[PDB]
């Protein structure tokens, strides 16, 4: 069932900020010899939407998507797909994807890299939700 | 052996409409006419035999090769170099934006004539053959009358000297005198050449004047093979008698 | 390489697809090979099919010569040359002699095309018989059926309607003896130049997205009649600059009252003659 | 049509230099960066992203800067830049039920499960010019409330569970892609929506306004407006499982339109749909209204307004085509006009000797 | 498990395409693809370069049994993202060695009357393409005539000399050996001489 | 029993606070000035001036800044501000023949008196994004030529004196003012022109493109 | 340029021309040309309309209860 965990940490990497991810990865002081089998390339991802939110598919434009791939010494392949055009960010995400598949870095990086990034993103999301919910319109309230 | 053999050709796109269990043999130099009501499906049979409509079941042999077993290119070439088709409406078989000479010489150019002078001379000769004046060769079919347009279509079909010509009632919509003169010209052309003619008509007069052998189709099936001056004057099948009485 | 852009301005997927289509077209001379690229907006009308081919086949070491109606001074030709200088950085020359890629609109250069050269023609319409057949379903099949007599109809009736063959532009040809192709609206004067040319000619239509190529030393013959052989009317007027009348002459307008003059369309050959 | 023109290279280069120097403006002021434009002129970037077709904030802001603030030129720049990019993947269909809401409103009910979340909106502001913006200042502090999002079911789900409207079911039909094949009219609804999302905002706005005033009325109700972040997901070939590549800020408009009386079904409301990048919502509302208007053949209602005309609406909504058409008329047509002069002069002689 | 592709994909692909265009537009000419310095064994440099420059998601590849390999398949699926088939019928860029069976070649798609460009493009690896039976080439792309003596099996020699598929139908042969390549399209008049 | 409570004013005030926070954007960046928008986003300013009805570049730039770049919102801001101000006077009809030409071109005549003048334009440019604009820079030093401007009479003056056109002659009629009274169709050409100058440019561009068909 | 073209199109009545296309329809073009009116009256759908929609709901419920049950 490692697919779900790999999806989780890949999404945490992609949704991260290049500044946050770069700073944390530099702080970790963790690096293993890797080769970029796929150079970080920024192209398009076609946006697919649904009529009425649930109906037939239609095309709703394109977004910028960057992808990179890195092979570690032992042959583990790490991939990345991040919206935008930050190729160094994509390379870092691919490197972390490769590292997280090694038993030496899985738990360590989950405790030190992925979980903290997810927590920071959740914290800022909650703050934004508070600011937004300040704008809610109240009509009725239960009274005992 | 017969030039054209038809065996158990059947096609029913809709219930009743169409034709079924149709078979016959046609030899060179013989004119085979088809007589039936509007719903008899004789038009469907004419379309099917002329490499246009694919039959549901049956076999058509030309010379020694199955008609529909040939490739699309082979049948398309056959429809323009050795077979002729004369639709009821001349505009259907005539290219409106092409002069009479151009329409006549289109077949020759397709064959690879590549000679403007020879093409024009052949077009003028065929216009003279079908009685069309040669002074208006550069004219276009739109300006020609119904009889003249039919004659131009006949010339276009016969420019290649085909050995088999289908005619889906070209006389329809023509006056009695014009129709009679056109039928006389068609008979003269048929006797002069050795090409077979398959005429589909809704009236027995055209078959009597032009056709040599006659067949009767009712509700999409052959009723009784006929012959000139025998079925017309001595109808056997009750439906044939009813048709003769209605015509008279 | 222009910053933020791919080399030759095209994504590598469109390049690869167009390259595959070009190879298929070369293997099938005269056949309009379809390719399923995307829609790309461009300011200048010329380029929907020519700029795509140039971007697909242009390299860093190529020398590019952009030609509009034979001229290199044209605004569109200068714009396209500058565009390819920006997005590829290639060298550009005013001489057909020193060029390795010649992107042209409706004109073959006067100078003979030598080996190791590719000439690209913008094709507004890749199938000449679009003026007759509205539905394309029969158009594709009639090529296999070889029913090329239909396009002979316009040639036959041109003399009837005018007394002479006036189809001096986009005159149809039969290449390799098999495939009827319609080059760009090049003049009748240049149609002979396509016969067994040493260079590789590429034709690209964008609004239809069809590519066809003429391999070097390929037999292409003008479509005509034996009684009316394909002939090019000799020019009896000279060029106002160099004088020589051995090259196709275009018209340049000098005033607002209609005054004009004739000058060699291929400005490169015109300069070669003038400097002589 | 196409008049070949020679001898303007020096003048054209000088004109471009003048244009760039005017775009830079007075050099005493700082140079308007792209991050500033995307952060502080966010609605212009929303429109340019939606119409150009690339949901990249920085690229749209750069195109706006290059065009000196012109939205049509910026849209042209972004649309052209879209050609140099490789299509790396196609996302999973967006699930707007998972949208992280910055704003959500419904005009069909007083209150709904989830609440009327106004969010950031210029609505209800008094449009009195704020001259304090002529100098620097400080943005207001944001009052905070419960940092939670309540279940915000789509209002159309509520209407459909009552039988008053129909769920939009997925038939599995492959969406049409105008960015690969030019539209052929009549075009399926997916092609119509794709073209509407790329149409000029100020023209679809006017078409929707015309429908409102009675030129093809569809009795619209803002059934729901949502603005928020939606996760984008792809299924790479290298892997086999869906990965999440990021989130896009988008606005979705679901219109409740007039009800119909099907021959063998209970009467129910119709519905338009709009979907745009960013928080520019009037474009989404106009998209929904014109979508409902162009659904006329689906409902078998004969067009009575220009907005119900598919060819008229869709053949001219593209900014790039109309801008190129208008720009061509500027090009030197000295020869073509000389032809017209001769044609006109003959008419003058024939009708006046 | 993965093989490195072009060092510089864009320029290397462009150069390989220009060399292949020179080979194809002038059948019989020998061109060298210096870009890739190591093929995907058993594939040689020419075959790998051709696949890298032309193959993608829209071009299924049919590697033959002697050439089909797990590492080759993985590298091809990764760098080019092209679908991999196992039967020649659905192929678009077939790859085979001199051991190509007659049935395999006959199964390769040749095109169609309405879509003559829809057929496969056979790629053939040979021990050498200079030493063998003499062969004269003429037709489109040939100035006067070219002499080539490549080591072909009898099946493809019969196909070339006695093409049973009428023009425009037919596959486009690509001889490969190390870096060097040669192209024989369907329109080349090839005779034993 | 769900007693009704008041949350409307506190809703809209919070919504407007969020909107202004969004307008200011990230605070680590300097707040773009009205002068910068006027000098560098000059085409947006031109559109807002034309459609809002006030030829005041600073006001249009302020409207753009306050509207978060939303051109329609800035247009409406300027239009609402129009009501604030009083009509001090009415200018004499503009004389476009005395223009100090930044740009002057014609697509009908090559040799127009005064000479063709491309001026600052985006025409003939390649629609290639200038990624060097992602960072600071400066435009090239401007080339210079003769500093004198020749008289530039209208092209349609030439067309009228040649009998090919009709000279537009003022009859002394009083122009219609839609800002004073509501439109009453059918409208005089003055009313139509006044309305068109206020019309949305995308809508009018689409209508002009449709007239091609 | 767009203003000039639309002005010429709207000059139809004084040239004795027939409106062939919306662009030459004076009332349709002018009534919706104003940006402020169109933007305001399209954005006003964001205003609450539950009183009007309730009237629609009641009728549709009555129609549903009679069409079927
Ligand atoms: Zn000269
Ligand atoms: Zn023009
Ligand atoms: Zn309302």
């Amino acid at each position: 069932a490692d697919t779900a965990t790999r999806q989780h940490w890949m999404s945490v990497l992609a949704h991260s900020q290049p500044a946050e991810l770069a700073a944390r990865l530099n702080a970790l002081n963790i690096t293993a010899d890797y080769e970029v089998i796929r150079a970080a390339e920024t192209g398009l991802v076609q946006i697919q939407a649904r009529m009425g939110g649930t109906g037939e598919r239609f095309f709703a434009g394109d977004a910028t998507l960057t992808r990179a791939a890195v092979r570690l010494t032992d042959g583990t392949l790490g991939y990345s797909w991040v919206l935008g055009r930050d190729k160094q960010h994509a390379e870092r995400c691919a490197l972390i994807d490769a590292l997280m598949q090694q038993s030496r870095h899985f738990q360590n990086l989950s405790e030190t890299l992925i979980a903290p990034l997810d927590a920071d993103r959740m914290a800022r999301i909650a703050a934004r939700q508070a600011e937004v919910n300040a704008s809610r319109v109240d009509f009725f309230t239960m009274v005992r | 052996q017969p030039l054209l053999s038809v065996n158990n050709l059947t096609h029913l796109y809709a219930p009743g409409k169409g034709f079924s269990d149709v078979s016959f043999d046609l030899w060179p130099g013989e004119v085979l006419g088809i007589v039936g009501e509007s719903g008899s499906g004789k038009t469907t049979l004419l379309k099917s035999i002329s490499a246009r409509l694919t039959p549901q079941q049956g076999e058509i042999h030309y010379e020694n090769r199955s008609l529909y077993a040939m490739s699309e290119a082979d049948r398309r070439r056959l429809l323009r170099t050795e077979w002729g088709v004369v639709h009821q409406h001349p505009l259907d078989g005539l290219r409106r934006q092409v002069s009479a000479g151009g329409n006549i010489g289109e077949r020759l150019m397709a064959t690879g004539a590549r000679h403007y002078g020879d093409i024009r001379a052949t077009a003028q000769k065929w216009l003279e053959e079908v009685e069309i004046p040669a002074n208006r060769i550069d004219d276009l079919p739109t300006t020609f009358s119904g009889g003249m347009q039919q004659r131009l279509q006949i010339a276009r079909n016969l420019v290649t000297h085909p050995k088999l010509v289908f005619m889906d009632e070209p006389t329809g919509g023509l006056d009695v005198s014009v129709q009679a003169r056109l039928l006389d010209l068609l008979r003269g052309l048929v006797v002069e050449l050795n090409l077979a003619v398959v005429i589909v008509t809704h009236d027995l007069g055209v078959a009597r004047l032009l056709a040599d052998r006659l067949l009767v189709m009712k509700q999409g099936q052959v009723v009784e093979s006929g012959l000139t001056d025998r079925v017309l004057d001595d109808p056997h099948h009750p439906y044939t008698q009813l048709l003769v009485s209605s015509v008279l | 390489n222009l910053s933020g852009y791919n080399f030759a301005y095209l994504d590598e997927q469109t390049k690869r697809m167009i390259r595959r289509a070009i190879l298929k077209a070369v293997a099938i001379p005269g056949y309009q090979v379809p390719f399923g690229g995307r829609e790309m907006p461009m300011p200048y009308g010329w380029g929907t099919g020519g700029i795509q081919l140039t971007a697909s086949v242009i390299g860093e070491s190529d020398v590019l010569k952009v030609i509009d109606q034979g001229a290199d001074d044209t605004t569109n030709a200068v714009s396209i040359r500058n565009f390819f200088k920006r997005v590829t950085g290639v060298n550009t020359t005013e001489r057909t002699d020193d060029a390795t890629l010649i992107q042209t609109r409706h004109r073959i250069p006067e100078t003979p095309l030598t080996e190791d050269q590719i000439i690209i023609f913008q094709v507004p319409i890749p199938e000449p018989l679009r003026f007759i057949e509205p539905r394309e379903t029969e158009t594709r099949t009639m090529h296999a059926l070889e029913e090329y007599g239909v396009m002979q109809v316009k040639l036959y009736e041109d003399i009837a309607r005018f007394g002479h063959i006036a189809t001096t532009y986009a005159y149809p040809v039969k290449v390799n003896g098999r495939y009827v192709m319609d080059p760009s609206p090049i003049p009748k004067f240049d149609n002979p130049k396509m016969d067994m040319m040493p260079a590789l000619q590429l034709f690209g239509a964008g609004r239809e997205k069809r590519i066809y190529a003429v391999p070097p030393f390929t037999r292409v013959e003008s479509l005509d009649f034996d009684d009316h052989p394909f002939t090019v009317q000799q020019w009896d007027e000279p060029c106002a600059i160099c004088g020589s009348t051995h090259s196709y002459l275009d018209e340049v307008v000098l005033d607002d009252a209609g005054n004009r003059m004739f000058v060699c369309s291929d400005t490169d050959y015109c300069r070669q003659q003038s400097e002589a | 049509m196409y008049v070949a023109v020679k001898g303007g290279e020096k003048a054209i280069d000088a004109a471009h230099a003048l244009q760039e120097s005017r775009r830079r403006g007075d050099t005493d002021l700082p140079e308007l960066s792209v991050a500033q434009i995307e952060q502080q002129l966010n609605l212009a970037v929303d429109r340019v992203m939606t119409e150009g077709g690339i949901a990249d904030r920085e690229l749209a802001a750069l195109a706006l800067k290059q065009a000196s603030g012109d939205n049509v030129e910026a849209i042209f720049l972004l649309r052209a830049y879209r050609t140099t990019l490789a299509k790396l993947a196609v996302s999973e269909p967006l699930d707007t039920t998972g949208m992280r809401l910055e704003r959500r409103i419904s005009a069909v009910y007083k209150d709904i499960p989830g609440g009327q979340l106004l969010g950031p909106t210029y609505d209800y502001t008094h449009r009195l010019l704020d001259f304090t913006l002529l100098a620097n200042g400080e943005a207001p502090t944001l009052t905070t409330a419960d940092s939670e999002q309540q279940p915000s079911p789509h209002v159309f789900s509520l209407l459909a569970r009552q039988g008053l409207a129909k769920f939009e079911e997925d038939s599995g039909a492959q969406p049409d892609d105008i960015t690969r094949t030019p539209p052929v009219y009549p075009c399926s609804r997916s092609s119509r929506l794709q073209q509407l999302m790329r149409g000029d905002e100020g023209y679809l706005l006017a078409l929707a306004y015309s429908t409102q005033r009675g030129y093809g009325r569809n009795h619209p109700f803002a059934g729901e407006i949502r603005s928020g972040y939606i996760d984008v997901s792809i299924v790479p070939e290298e892997l086999g499982f869906a990965v999440n590549v990021g989130e896009l800020l988008m606005t979705e408009c679901e219109m409740v339109n007039g009800f119909i009386d099907p021959p063998d079904e209970p009467p129910h409301f119709t519905r338009g749909y709009g979907l745009v990048f960013g928080m520019s919502e009037r474009k989404a509302m106009a998209m929904a209204l014109v979508d409902r208007a162009l659904q006329a053949p689906e409902y078998g209602e004969h067009a009575t307004g220009p907005a119900q005309d598919e060819e008229f609406v869709l053949a001219h909504a593209d900014n790039v085509e109309a801008a190129g058409f208008v720009s061509h008329l500027k090009l030197p047509h000295y020869v073509d006009f000389q032809a017209e002069l001769e044609l006109l002069k003959r008419l003058q002689q024939e009708k006046n000797h | 498990t993965l093989e490195t592709a072009f060092m510089l994909p864009v320029q290397d692909a462009q150069h390989s395409f220009r060399r292949l265009l020179k080979a194809m537009s002038e059948p019989g000419v020998i061109v060298a693809l210096h870009q890739l310095k190591r093929g995907w064994q058993p594939l040689n440099i020419a075959t790998t370069s051709v696949l890298l420059t032309l193959a993608d998601n829209d071009t299924p590849v049919w590697l033959s049994t002697p050439l089909n390999n797990d590492i080759v398949n993985q590298s091809l699926r990764f760098h080019t993202n092209a679908p991999l088939v196992s039967q020649p019928e659905q192929a678009t860029f077939a790859v085979t060695d001199e051991a190509i069976s007659s049935e395999q070649l006959n199964a390769l798609s040749t095109g169609t009357a309405v879509a003559p460009e829809a057929g496969a493009t056979l790629i053939l690896q040979v021990a050498s393409l200079s030493g063998g039976r003499m062969l004269r080439l003429t037709g489109a792309g040939i100035a006067e005539e070219r002499m080539i003596a490549p080591q072909l099996p009898e099946c493809i020699l019969h196909e070339l000399t006695e093409r049973p598929h009428p023009f425009p139908l037919g596959i486009d042969l690509i001889l490969t050996c190390g870096e060097r390549l040669l192209a024989i399209p369907r329109t080349t008049h090839v005779e034993v001489c």
